């Protein structure tokens, strides 16, 4: 979940009355697609979001009645506003970070002679 | 809560019932900003004594597109039923003239006067058939007494409002601090005053609107399905609008016997013969008619309240991670109080209020904030003022810390840049 | 209490039941119903 509106969900039903209510959505102001659907047989559920969170436990008040699932989620997109991180420094590493810049212009000049 | 906003007490009346606990009512106005979805927003009550105070929270949980039942009517499913008694003169002996009045609901022809299981049905004479062939051997022409009778043998009921608008709506929890909760759906685009206890709210921020045409609900009493029109509605069945018979009770909606409810001139497509007359119709069923489609800062008025009137630790347990997320990070704090209490506002937190309740137990209440780094001082939270600091890393939206793959990116971003200015160097001199 | 001001027919929302009537109503506050502009 977040901005993407698809999530994976695995959710089964134990009833057969052929008239479905409604369902719920998510934390953080969703709005589920699919809120209806037939409960005459076992038909496996999954439904999409935009939630992203950690234990990302929700509820629905058409039949389930506000039960509490469980969950953990840990990587994605590295795009954001901020630049790199804080870092202990001191001089330790910023000079192992700066090396040679010769070197890297030495692989290029062996270049030119092989191909002239 | 990440949005909370104390009361104004400057109205103070307060009367002292009991020494130990104190009395007070006021009133006013509040003005609070909306929510984001799926939250609940908060209200702190203050009061001149320092020991006791009360608190409101608002639970928003959708966001729609509804509109408001301006009217509301039932459609019963008609039937065009009639009968026909054949006099003849001399045997009914009815006049040469065929009386222009008629009495629709006696017929004192066919057993005086009952109950007529049609509403409000017409009524006339018809041409004549005189001689041996109908039998009664008068040369002289015949009146024939015809009814049409609309009827709905096993109905499908519908009820309509005609609102042919569209504003923006959501669902709104309430929590009286009493500790009474009333759930209902305010019309919050318009400056609706729905009535509950002793507050009402009223509207909030449109902040889109959008446009549809001249379409109204159309809702089976049994509940099919639920269904959609150009649903043409008024006090009077216009010609070809969707609902022809608009009648005002269900308890009568199965069968017509309520007056509310008004037929359509010549509805009824009574047709005469010889002999007798015969039964056919023009009415339109709901579907395959008129149809289109097929369906599968927020605030509160105060009035007068019933507002209600020692030792506390926070000891704080654990911290969770965000900051920039539309959620915050959830933080629970294990208390434990002599008294059924509330907390309040830090002063370094520095993010919002605090509205937090606490049993006669050593309870933890995790609530959601985001800070970049933690700081959590001075919380005048409950009794006295209490100074606990926590110490963790806040999680941010940043980058992948889990293989640092930028990294190796980085170092071959920066390569040859003094190269590039030596060489330019050099053509600077030839080309200025 | 003044009589200049008229009421609007049946615009109040009555309903009724078994046992006694419930008030309802359709009107619409002046925000947020026809309102295309904001001053400063």
């Amino acid at each position: 979940g977040g901005v993407r509106l698809i999530t994976l969900t695995s959710e089964l039903k134990s009833a057969t009355v052929c008239a479905s209510h409604f369902c719920s959505s998510a934390t953080s102001g969703k709005k589920s697609t699919e809120i209806h659907f037939h409960s005459g047989s076992l038909v496996g559920k999954a439904a999409i979001h935009v939630k992203g969170a950690l234990v990302d436990g929700t509820e629905f008040t058409f039949e389930g009645s506000c039960m509490f699932p469980d969950g953990c989620n840990a990587d994605c997109t590295f795009c954001r506003e901020f630049l790199k991180n804080p870092q202990c420094y001191p001089a330790k590493k910023w000079l192992f970070i700066i090396i040679v810049i010769l070197l890297g212009y030495a692989g290029l000049m062996l270049l030119t002679n092989v191909l002239k | 809560c990440d949005e909370m906003v104390h009361a104004d007490s400057k109205l103070v009346s307060c009367r002292q019932g009991s020494g130990n606990m104190k009395e007070c009512v006021t009133t006013g106005r509040a003005l609070l900003p909306a929510v984001n979805p799926g939250q609940e927003a908060c209200l702190h009550f203050t009061a001149p004594g320092s020991p006791d105070s009360k608190c409101l929270k608002i639970k928003v949980k959708r966001i729609n597109l509804k509109c408001k039942k301006s009217s509301s009517y039932f459609v019963p499913d008609a039937r065009s039923r009639c009968t026909s008694v054949r006099r003849c003169r001399w045997a009914g002996d009815c006049q040469s003239g065929c009386p222009p009045h008629f009495t629709s609901n006696s017929f004192s022809d066919d057993w005086a006067g009952k109950m007529d299981r049609a509403g409000l049905g017409f009524s006339g004479c018809s041409d004549g058939c005189g001689g041996a062939a109908c039998g009664c051997f008068n040369a002289a022409p015949s009146c024939i007494f015809w009814r049409k009778w609309v009827e709905n043998p096993h109905g499908i009921i519908w009820k309509v409002s005609p609102c042919a608008a569209w504003v923006p709506s959501a669902v709104i929890e309430l929590t009286m601090p009493s500790g009474e909760v009333r759930t209902f759906h305010p019309m919050s685009g318009i400056p609706t005053q729905v009535f509950k206890g002793v507050s009402v709210t009223y509207l909030g921020s449109d902040m889109e609107v959008s446009g549809l045409t001249d379409l109204c609900e159309i809702e089976e009493l049994k509940s099919k399905k639920l269904a959609l029109a150009p649903c043409n509605q008024a006090g009077m069945g216009v010609v070809g609008k969707v609902g022809e018979i608009q009648c005002s009770s269900e308890e009568s909606a199965r069968t017509i016997k309520k007056d509310g409810c008004i037929w359509n001139a010549d509805l009824v497509g009574i047709e005469l013969r010889v002999d007798d007359a015969v039964c056919y119709s023009k009415i339109t069923s709901v579907e395959a008619v008129a149809n289109y489609s097929a369906i599968p800062d927020i605030t509160a008025i105060r009035g007068s309240f019933s507002v209600n009137y020692a030792t506390c630790t926070g000891e704080v347990t654990n911290v969770s991670g965000c900051y920039s997320c539309m959620t915050g990070a959830k933080v629970s704090i294990k208390l434990h109080s002599s008294k059924n209490s509330t907390a309040h506002v830090r002063c370094k937190g520095d993010e919002t209020a605090f509205s937090v309740l606490e049993g006669v137990h050593s309870y933890t209440v995790s609530l959601s904030f985001d800070h970049a780094v933690v700081d959590e001082q001075c919380q005048l939270n409950c009794g006295g003022h209490e100074s606990q600091v926590t110490l963790k890393g806040n999680l941010i939206f940043l980058d992948v810390p889990k293989f640092v793959d930028g990294s190796y990116m980085q170092t071959y971003h920066s390569t040859v840049p003094t190269g590039a200015n030596i060489p330019s160097p050099t053509d600077w001199l030839n080309a200025l």
